[PDB]
DNA sequence: AAACCTTCCCATCAGGGGAAGGTC
DNA sequence: GACCTTCCCCTGATGGGAAGGTTTATAAT
């Protein structure tokens, strides 16, 4: 099976496991070790921002990929988003810095 | 954004956040499910269930976005915003947050100095509590009873408040003043001894002065205001067909707004306490199961006995958000498939399907379709490369030209189980994977399966060509041998080739060249084992690195003469005249490279293969049941040793022998027998083959195609021939490990059921065994990875001569791993001198490559300082030169690279081939080798023998042989008997050591976890403090009494011990510090603390490597130092220096003190602290990265009370928020980025 | 135990129970308090709240002005309060108390001369009740007060009255458990009704109130379950014929052997029978995002559903690209033509505008562009112009 | 579960008008 | 040319109805 660009999860924007032969590929802990031993930054960004989350940058990557242009514009992973909500529905403030 | 922060949050800041107050628990109609006003869901409170489009319909378009239209307060923008919109509950009665008091270190608790119990007791309406007491009979803060609360309002109505419930905790938080009660603590810590006075002062200090730090309040700890999760993140959305599917967040929400709701109606209707107090508690319930459910009473979900999932399961866990969803996400762009064969590809190549790569590579197809004109638009290529149209295929051809792709096998040990390859156009639906890769991967052609990720930008594609490229990674990280190495047919083909036989056809005759050769096997003529010398013109390069070939005739064979040809021109044939098995194809490849270099390694290796592969299937190399040729012998000796047995059982029948005594027998004398067979089958085997030479018979090394096959290395080794032709020793159960029984028959003659079921019992073991360990080694690795990432290298060079002293394993009688493997790729801490002192053979620091490394193995050298992790003159990471050299690369480690995560791979790798259990088998010396007797550190004296004898515990025994390096280690005991001395001469055995027998883990992979943990031993081992002849105590009281006696100045040091132990140390002697008073298995913090660091960093590697030399597995001391010097990176100073018992990083000890040293000021002495790996991960400076790994809950509430800040500085945190790791690429980016920020 | 209902169950048993005079003897504490409350009020419950209201009104409106005044001449001129009680104790209705603390002549009694003025107006409020409710200033705070009484003596013997028979209430909860809501929830609408049945019951019926509380709680907790068990609240009433449809049913089942015929409920039921099958579809509850999924894996429920309001990016582009198209085609058209093509459609601007709203600033009025459009649609109707935009439709 | 009663919201019906059609 | 009856659109007028609330007395802990 194979995937380029199928459905994503509601809760948290990630390519959904089926159904089943269009579900993408699982990158774990250990897939993105290996992608830190090797120095490969771009790799691995692209991996886990532009590949599964980032509802912004997938579309943008399209764009630019079928304009013959290989650039990514890399934004904010939608599940880190959805921690900060998650986290600040308790009696927990996170917030982020200037810029 | 550059930083993320948490603190506490307070009503007004949390009512900030909401954008509506929630008064109903409801989420839809039921008949048109609209969202309700005021429900969970509601559209006014958070926004439009529909993208630029209103509640009620009125507004219906992008025409006008901002604006609240009066009919049902819907402002029309985008649905998505349902995502980021939250809302606030107004508790009726102050509530407590569940984290701030279960948590182990309690918020409240010790931010009065209450007990945890008592707040329990009094939030549960069972006791009052005073507060704010001034000029009363009883205190400030206070617990009594109901009637004891009865008749206390009448002595004092006003100036006496005493409350109950939340209520009175957060009042009591409240007027608390915390700058006065800590203004108090401080001198409390001063003045009176007693640590109990220490136990919690010097840590509740800290919890005030952190409070105030943060700025945050105390009063925030009870929640007046419930913030709510937007909708969208606890959708009720429709499940089809048709059953509707909602968040268990929204059913305890639901119960907290009823129970807020009734308290209110309560309230307005005047009912009496019991009722109010039971609502109270039950809306402390509903909150507490809201934020973390199941530490209190586990509600649970309506319609099933699942618990509901809280807030707080959402992000703790493997699964959750933080493992599951941050660290890793499933990707687009991706497919898997089955792997096999063709081993036609390339190294850099590897067989892709065409329908995965049609699937996979579509926006570049569509884009490439576009561009040509091939396609009006994009929806026109779209419905093309979906009609499967001719035109289509070229372009792909196109587009995956010179387009790396990553390869990755389901299970990722190391960085090598990514590998990016060359994609070819193949048919089928099967993955095309190349041999030699396979070892690397650690993936058979038996059904595994692999996945495919395409790199989208550029720089990925740069990346998967430089870095992940299959060429550009052949040698291993861990080792230097190289992964890539022909496995199976390879070396059996090449076996085969460098074969010879006496009598061949042509044997003797001569040839021209290689070619000739080549062309008399394939006509016919010639064989390819015959002993024939041909003519062969070998290439060398001296004297200027200026090629000079060379040319003659050697002593060779047919088939070595033809695998010459494949050999690179730099190689000199010596390499190429022997058996040719795959033992050292390996280093035929290894020299290649380490001689040639890369570009034509790569091709030898290619060339090696395909060479291989088609000699192999041209000589047959079958296997037959007449090929396992049993021993004639083996009738006999089974009988002899058989009867043997015979005679114990009469002996034990009897009581000669005991029950115990007769089963070693029996079982010694059968696995003597079984010595017997094998031997005898491998002598009928190993000279099996005997033919006449020029007429006349001689015996010669068998062609036997199973012996063939054990000889080359290609597959299984002698063991397997043992059972295959022999009686197949004797088997073990789980425990009990050996069994009197033995196996008679040979695996060709065939099992009978008792034996075959006796063989079961070992089996599962060993299968058992690998299965449950697959999940602890993960475990392992896993910590491993998560006490080293952040560890990169960061500078050239340190400028320390510290170093390690790098001496060679010698241990018993032989070396078990030369100096040079030690040494190789590593630096120099100081000139090493030739063996005549006061030379240079080395300079100062330099990188030992393979050339020093001869250059020193020819000179009598067997001492060399070389520089270490460890020891490192560097601050937040390691510099190229301490480190050493490594990589598939074998120059100086570049700069950036991130050598914690591959350590931690190194070590977890080899972690799956462990076992988990042990079980061990197995008196003057006796000196093997011809050399010198050399004492070391022996205090002896002379007696009525005449002889020398040894009068101190600690004796080494070196030899200094004819050369001058030192082959033999051994410890004697306290009065030895010596026949030489120091500096003696002895002959080939004579023995100088006689003492007498009395005077009077697991371990495996298990062990590996309990060194790297520092975990204390059963029975530990205790270590003299400071030099001097030892004391006694009073007597036996509990224990026993220990003095200790320095010999000059300072002496009150003592000590206690259990006289149960036995004692080992002399009475009257003098016994410097780090000695064994006791025999024993020491500890990871006595050594560090009685040794030093570089002691109990040597005896980490030294014990962790024997587990590992066990194996077979062989892994460079480097990881494990890197490992070691993490584990250690705590330490607590001692006399308070120039500004502030305490831990802190070693780090930040030395940029205060040495710093300030240098300011002529006073300095600051620290003291080595020693953690597990575990431990020493639970403690980083970065919140994020602490909270993602383990222990989500604490850590996020002790950062949050803390207001602590976290800027990312690191791996796992950019990852987290998705930017470019510090490391590596992302290294060269982030060093131009920051340069310019901060200054 | 640690858990609350533990700390409830058990902190009831500190209340004894009361039968058979106890319940008569504190139902007569209650009578007499509330009677008296109606002597006091002599100078259904819903007008019988209002009157006491009133009363209340009366009182605070009375009080207002004392405290103005308090506030004024204490508060603003410093006299002690000894001599403001003492004067102002007796009349409280003319200013002859101000004149006489002013001819005191101590220091303050010069500042009353100016918050006389300011308490003239507030005496004239205070006084105008008396001719209103026909009573002096004193007898007001005096039947107020006796009121009050009244009150606590009902809120005592009520309060008891509740906790001797809370333990009914659990008695009756327990039945009802498993209705997707938990068991304190049950026993506190319970209690609710209990508390609405004592504030509702005579004593002198001569039946025992265990009847008419037990009545109470069971309406309290059923209504209650029908209001708060469902994520999805439903209508009151729908709620019963859900059970009478089920019990209904559950009925027939050894009728009919295995189980009834849908068109037999209504028969049965008094409601025709189309009404039947969306009463059964209405039923559906919700399912745990987190439900276990197949294999009994880790998988859940949460975890397979899609993401449907996203639009695919295979298609952004597409939408790219028509606007892109468009672009470039509507400036092979003439600027007349272009204006009057991206003024009634929203191209490249705010918003779409009609017929007279284009022709109102474009000089000529509606038929004009209904010309230009209808000629503009034709001109790139033809091949040759339409082909790069024909390759968009496809149907 | 039934029993009679009140507030609010429908989506449709008696009523009005402004003119409209047809004719001794 | 008017008169008598006819053919269609806005104010609201409302019977209809769904959603909501208050009672129910043997005794019943
Ligand atoms: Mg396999
Ligand atoms: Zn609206
Ligand atoms: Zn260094």
């Amino acid at each position: 099976h194979a995937r380029s660009t199928g459905s994503y999860s509601l809760v948290t924007q990630q390519p959904l496991g089926g159904k089943a032969q269009f579900g993408g590929q699982r990158f774990g802990e250990m897939e993105v070790w290996a992608l830190e031993a090797y120095g490969a930054a771009y790799t691995l960004q692209e991996m886990l921002t532009v590949k599964s989350d980032d509802v912004n940058g997938r579309t943008k990557m399209y764009k630019n990929i079928v304009d013959g242009n290989h650039q990514m514009e890399p934004g904010m992973p939608e599940s880190f988003n959805v921690l900060l909500k998650e986290i600040r529905s308790l009696g927990i403030n996170i917030e982020l810095e200037d810029e | 954004f550059d930083a993320i922060k948490i603190a506490l949050a307070s009503p007004d800041m949390i009512r900030s956040w909401s954008f509506g107050e929630v008064k109903k628990p409801e989420t839809i109609n039921y008949r048109t499910f609209k969202p309700e006003r005021d429900g969970l869901f509601c559209a006014r409170i958070f926004g439009p269930v529909k993208d630029y489009e209103c509640l009620c319909g009125k507004y219906k378009r992008l025409k006008h976005r901002g604006v609240i239209c009066e009919k049902c307060g819907v402002e029309v923008t985008q649905t998505k915003v349902r995502r980021e919109r939250m809302g606030h509950i107004e508790l009726a009665s102050p509530t407590a947050h569940i984290w701030f008091l279960k948590s182990l270190p309690s918020r409240i608790g010790l931010l009065l100095d209450m007990p945890l119990r008592d707040i329990e007791r009094v939030l549960y309406f069972e006791s009052y509590v005073v507060i704010e007491g001034g000029m009363t009979n009883l205190e400030r803060q206070q617990i009594l009873t109901e009637e004891q609360y009865l008749d206390a309002l009448e002595e004092f109505g006003d100036e006496f408040d005493a409350k109950m419930g939340a209520e009175a905790i957060q009042a009591l938080l409240k007027s608390m003043d915390l700058e006065q009660e800590c203004e108090q603590l401080r001198e409390e810590l001063n003045e009176t001894n007693s640590e109990t006075k220490r136990k919690k002062l010097t840590k509740r200090i800290k919890l005030l002065e952190a409070f105030v730090q943060s700025g945050n309040k105390p009063e925030w700890m009870i929640l007046t205001v419930l913030p709510v999760l937007p909708p969208d993140l606890r959708p009720l959305v429709p499940l089809d067909g048709g059953r509707f599917a909602t968040s268990d967040l929204n059913d305890l929400y639901r119960r907290v707004i009823n129970r807020n709701n009734r308290l209110k109606r309560l309230l307005d209707l005047a009912a009496p306490d019991i009722i109010v107090r039971n609502e109270k508690r039950m809306l402390q319930e509903a909150v507490d199961a809201l934020l973390d459910n199941g530490r209190r009473g586990r509600a649970i979900t309506g319609s099933n006995k699942r618990p509901l999932k809280s807030l707080a399961d959402m992000i703790k866990g493997k699964q959750g958000r933080f493992r599951q969803n941050l660290l890793g996400k499933r990707v687009d762009y991706s497919g898997r498939s089955v792997i096999t064969v063709g081993p036609y590809l390339r190294l850099h190549q590897c067989g892709l399907p065409k329908k995965m790569a049609l699937e996979l590579f579509k926006p570049f197809i569509y884009g490439k379709l576009e561009l040509r004109g091939l396609a009006t638009t994009i929806k026109a290529a779209k419905k093309m490369v979906e009609r499967e149209e001719a035109v289509v295929w070229d372009i792909l051809d196109e587009v995956i030209r010179e387009h790396p792709v990553l390869l990755n096998r389901a299970p990722t040990l190391h960085r090598l189980g990514i590998q990016a390859f060359e994609p070819v156009l193949i048919e089928g639906k099967a993955i095309q994977l190349h041999p030699l890769v396979c070892a690397a991967y650690n993936a058979d052609f038996d059904g595994d399966q692999m996945a495919v990720h395409v790199p989208l930008t550029l720089e990925a594609q740069l990346e998967a060509r430089a870095l992940m490229m299959s060429t550009n990674n052949i040698l291993s990280p861990a080792n230097g041998e190289p992964i890539i190495v022909p496995s199976q047919d390879v070396v059996l083909g090449l076996y085969y080739m460098t074969r010879d036989c006496v009598n061949a056809k042509g044997e003797g005759m001569v040839l021209t060249g290689p070619k000739e050769a080549e062309r008399l096997y394939r006509s016919g003529l010639a064989s390819l084992h015959a002993r024939v010398k041909v003519r062969i013109t070998e290439y060398e390069k001296d004297a200027n690195g200026e090629l000079v070939a060379k040319t003659s005739l050697k002593d060779t064979t047919v088939g070595r003469a033809i695998l010459w040809m494949i050999v690179p021109k730099g190689l000199p044939y010596s390499i190429v005249n022997q058996a040719l098995g795959k033992k050292a194809i390996s280093k035929m490849l290894n020299t290649c490279y380490r001689i040639l270099g890369l570009k034509p390694t790569v091709i030898f290796a290619d060339q090696i293969m395909y060479t291989g592969f088609a000699y192999a299937a041209r000589s047959g190399a079958s296997v037959g049941i007449d090929d396992m040729v049993i021993p004639e012998k083996k009738h006999e000796i089974i009988s002899e040793a058989e009867a043997e047995v015979a005679e114990i059982q009469e002996q034990f029948q009897s009581g000669l022998v005991t029950a115990g005594e007769r089963y070693n027998k029996v079982i010694d004398i059968w696995a003597a027998a079984n010595d017997r067979v094998s031997k005898a089958m491998m002598d009928n085997l190993q000279t099996e083959t005997v033919i006449n030479r020029d007429g006349q018979e001689e015996k010669q090394v068998s062609f036997n195609s199973i012996y063939m096959m054990a000889d080359s290395g290609a597959r299984g080794s002698a063991a397997q021939i043992r059972q295959l032709a022999g009686m197949r020793g004797l088997m073990a159960k789980p425990d009990g490990s050996i069994i009197e029984t033995p196996i008679t028959a040979n695996f060709r003659e065939g099992l009978n059921v008792l034996q075959y079921f006796i063989s079961t019992h070992g089996a599962r073991k060993g299968l058992a065994d690998t299965a449950l360990k697959t999940a602890n080694s993960g475990y392992l690795t896993r910590r491993l990875v998560d006490v080293a990432q952040d560890l990169v290298v960061t500078e050239d060079d340190c400028g320390t001569h510290e170093g390690i002293m790098m001496t060679p394993v010698i241990e018993g009688g032989d070396v078990k791993e030369p100096l040079r493997d030690r040494v190789l790729g590593r630096v120099t801490a100081e000139d090493v001198l030739k063996p005549g002192t006061a030379d240079i053979l080395v300079p100062r620091n330099t990188l030992l490559h393979e050339q020093w490394c001869d250059l020193l193995e020819e000179n009598s050298v067997d001492a060399v300082k070389v520089r270490s992790v460890v020891s490192c003159d560097t601050d937040f990471g390691v510099c190229a030169h301490c480190y050493g050299r490594d990589l598939a690369r074998g120059h100086i480690i570049n700069k950036g690279e991130a050598i914690g995560v591959i350590a931690a791979q190194s070590i977890g790798e080899p972690g799956t081939q462990l076992t988990m259990r042990t079980f061990h088998i197995g008196s003057s010396i006796q000196v093997k080798n011809k050399g010198s007797i050399k004492l070391s550190n022996v205090k002896s004296v002379v007696n009525s023998s005449g002889k020398l004898v040894i009068t101190s515990r600690n004796t080494e025994l070196k030899l200094i042989d004819e050369f001058g390096r030192t082959k033999e280690s051994y410890k004697v005991p306290y009065g030895a008997v010596l026949a030489k001395g120091d500096g003696e001469q002895v002959a080939g055995g004579e023995t100088v050591a006689n003492w007498d027998p009395h005077t009077m883990i697991t371990g495996g992979l298990p062990r590996v976890a309990d060194l790297f943990e520092a975990r204390r031993p059963k029975e530990p081992a205790i270590l003299a403090e400071i030099s001097g002849i030892v004391s006694f105590g009073k007597e036996t009281k509990g224990k026993r009494r220990l003095v200790i006696t320095p010999v000059d100045g300072s002496d009150p040091y003592e000590e206690m011990i259990p006289k149960w132990r036995q004692l080992n140390v002399f009475e009257g002697e003098r016994v410097e510090r780090g000695d064994v008073i006791s025999d024993g298995p020491e500890a990871p913090h006595d050594i560090l603390r009685l040794r030093g660091v570089h002691a109990v960093t040597r005896y980490i590697v030294n014990e962790v490597q024997d587990v590992y030399r066990l194996q077979g597995v062989k892994i460079n001391d480097k990881h494990i130092e890197v490992i070691v010097r993490q584990m250690l990176r705590k330490a607590t100073i001692v006399n308070a220096g120039s500004s502030d018992g305490e831990q802190v990083e070693y780090s930040r000890v030395k940029i205060a003190n040495r710093e300030l040293e240098a300011n002529g000021k006073v300095g600051a002495t620290y003291s080595r602290d020693l953690l597990g790996i575990t431990k020493a991960s639970l403690a980083t400076e970065s919140f994020i990265s602490a909270a993602s790994f383990q222990e989500t809950t604490r850590v996020l509430t002790e950062a949050a009370v803390a207001g602590k800040r976290d800027e990312l500085r690191g791996l796992k945190e950019n990852v987290i928020v998705g930017r470019l790791i510090p490391a590596g690429t992302g290294y060269a980016y982030h060093q131009d980025r920051m340069r310019r920020r901060a200054a | 135990t640690t858990d609350p209902v533990r700390m409830y169950m058990r902190e009831m048993g500190t209340v004894e129970l009361l039968t058979r005079e106890g319940e008569i003897d504190i139902a007569k504490r209650i009578e007499d308090g509330i009677n008296q409350v109606q002597c006091s009020v002599a100078e259904v419950p819903k007008q019988f709240d209002y009157l006491v209201n009133s009363m209340r009104v009366m009182m605070d409106r009375v009080r207002t002005q004392e405290r103005l005044i308090m506030k004024l001449c204490v508060e603003q001129c410093k006299m002690p309060k000894k001599n403001f009680i003492t004067l102002f104790t007796g009349n409280e209705t003319s200013d002859t108390w101000f004149n006489a603390a002013i001819a005191m002549n101590k220091p303050w009694s010069e500042k009353l001369h100016d918050v006389s003025e300011e308490v003239h107006r507030a005496l004239q409020k205070l006084q105008q009740i008396e001719e209103e409710t026909g009573l002096t200033i004193e007898q007001v705070k005096d039947i107020n007060r006796r009121m009050s009484i009244g009150e606590a003596k009902a809120r005592r013997a009520k309060k008891e009255m509740v906790e001797a028979n809370l333990r009914l209430v659990i008695s009756i909860a327990k039945k009802y458990t498993n209705r997707g809501l938990q068991f304190l929830d049950l026993i506190q609408e319970g209690n609710i009704g209990l508390m609405k049945a004592v504030d509702k019951f005579e004593y002198r019926r001569g039946y025992k109130f265990s009847t008419y509380a037990t009545w109470w709680i069971r309406q309290a907790i059923t209504r209650s379950i029908a209001d708060q068990a469902r994520t999805i609240r439903i209508p009151v009433h729908m709620i019963e014929t859900i059970n009478k449809l089920n019990r209904i049913s559950r009925q027939m089942l050894q009728e009919m052997g295995r189980e009834p015929t849908p068109e037999e409920l209504a028969e049965r039921m008094l409601m025709p029978e189309d009404k039947i099958r969306k009463v059964l579809k209405i039923a559906k509850e919700p399912i745990s995002m987190e439900t276990p999924i197949g294999d009994d894996e880790d998988s859940h429920l949460g975890d397979f559903i899609e993401d449907t309001t996203l639009e695919l990016p295979l298609d952004s582009a597409t939408t790219e690209s028509l606007r892109a198209a468009t672009h470039d085609v509507l400036a092979g058209l003439t600027a007349r033509e272009a204006k009057v093509l991206r003024m009634r459609f929203g191209i490249d601007m705010n918003t779409d505008y009609t017929l007279e709203e284009v022709g109102k600033q474009f000089d000529v009025t509606r038929e004009r562009i209904r010309q230009i459009e209808a000629k503009a649609l034709r001109k790139l109707r033809h091949p040759s112009r339409s082909e790069v935009l024909r390759s968009f439709l496809d149907d």
